[PDB]
């Protein structure tokens, strides 16, 4: 008989953690004993929950200096851009200034749809003959980064977005993106150079990516901005689409 | 039919569909003309084992089944999981571990030590050790 949980086998108490939310065996599983702890704070509990919920393989081969972080990173990634091709309209989006004719969704073609290492990619977003820039904001905190995960580990902020112009079209593809403080001030912005912005103007799908790290702390909100301006020579009905766009957080 | 023989810790001996009892993988492998011996399950503990086996026959969030057969004390949800491990299924393994996971949710520590009755090893400037050791993890 075992007439304590204790006196299951190591591994079997790993095995035991496992199946704890994360948050809940640091906070509260660390301070059970001191056997908890020693058993929490090896690197295989995490490696393995890691695991078992598809986060690594059997050919993990990179050096991770925290196991604990890396684990909840991975667990909350996804893009936290909502509606970021264009699967539900506008919604999400504000369109900061919609001229013209306006801001249209309109569906890739079958041939367009492969430009994106992405199956699921069937729609984009078009901007008219005037200016159209549309616009959302990210709440870190309400997308599961707390904010002390944010000051203490300053976790890479990835963006990308995708557009297609023409070298001719009538108006430009821009790019803003903030990182911005509690009181919505801003912490360090993204412009894509314009010069490397024509430069991917050809009439086909291009990305644009970029990494802030090393921001500072306080950073609690992503505002991201995207369309055409207008650069008042006609060339068309329509300017930039653009789709497929995205924020994550990543292991740094 | 066909049917293997298999011997508790205390003695008595059992008999079980050969494909049922294979669900362990470290009997499975045995096989490759007695009763095979089972040091560390006893006899109560093998029967429930074969049961949940037997039951599981048929299988391609822990089913409601799971949940009552596993409405047992601490210790034979102990010896269950160490069964498992020694016999190597993982279903079983899984639910049983789980099962014990979810007595652990929900829990300050002093509520988990008195669920399980464990001492609280920690001085209490280990303790705040600790405390600055999640700092990064609190709101």
């Amino acid at each position: 008989a075992v007439g304590n949980i204790n006196e299951l086998p190591e591994n079997i108490l790993l095995e035991l953690f496992t199946h704890v939310p994360a948050r809940q065996l640091l906070l509260n599983c660390r301070l059970v004993c001191s056997l908890w702890r020693d058993l929490i704070d090896l690197v295989t509990l995490w490696k393995r929950k890691c695991l078992r919920e598809g986060f690594i393989t059997e050919d993990w081969d990179q050096p991770v200096a925290d196991w604990k972080i890396f684990y909840f990173l991975r667990s909350l990634h996804r893009n936290l851009l909502h509606n970021p091709c264009a699967e539900e309209g506008f919604e999400f989006w504000s369109l900061d200034v919609n001229g013209g004719d306006e801001w249209k969704v309109e569906d890739l073609s079958r041939d367009q749809r492969k430009e994106f290492p992405n199956d699921q990619v069937k729609k984009y977003f078009v901007t008219s003959y005037y200016t159209c820039l549309k616009s959302q904001v990210v709440d870190l905190k309400a997308e599961g980064y707390w904010e002390e995960l944010m000051d203490t580990t300053r976790p890479d902020i990835e963006v990308k977005d995708w557009f297609a112009a023409r070298p001719d079209c009538g108006s430009k593809y821009q790019l803003c993106v903030q990182l911005l403080s509690s009181a919505h001030a801003p912490l360090g912005t993204f412009q894509p150079d314009p010069a490397t912005i024509q430069q991917k103007s050809d009439a086909k799908w291009r990305e644009v990516s970029h990494t802030f790290s090393n921001y500072p702390p306080g950073v609690r909100y992503i505002w991201f901005q995207h369309g055409g301006v207008d650069t008042h020579y006609w060339a068309g009905w329509y300017g930039p689409r653009v789709t497929n766009s995205s924020i994550t957080i990543r292991p740094p | 039919m066909p049917s293997i023989k298999l011997q508790s810790s205390d003695g008595e001996i059992f008999e079980v569909d050969v494909e049922i009892a294979k669900q362990s993988v470290t009997i499975k492998t045995m096989l490759e003309d007695d009763p095979v011996p089972l040091p560390n399950v006893n006899a109560a503990i093998l029967k429930k084992v074969i049961q949940w086996c037997t039951h599981h026959k048929d299988d391609p969030d822990i089913p409601v089944w799971d949940q009552e057969f596993l409405k047992v004390d601490q210790g034979t949800l102990f010896e269950l999981i160490l069964a498992a491990n020694y016999l190597d299924i993982k279903g079983l393994l899984d639910v049983t571990c789980k099962t014990v996971a979810n007595m652990i949710k929900g829990k300050t520590p002093e509520e988990i030590r008195k669920t399980f009755n464990i001492k609280n090893d920690f001085t209490e400037e280990e303790e705040a050790q600790v405390r600055k050791e999640n700092q990064w993890c609190e709101e």
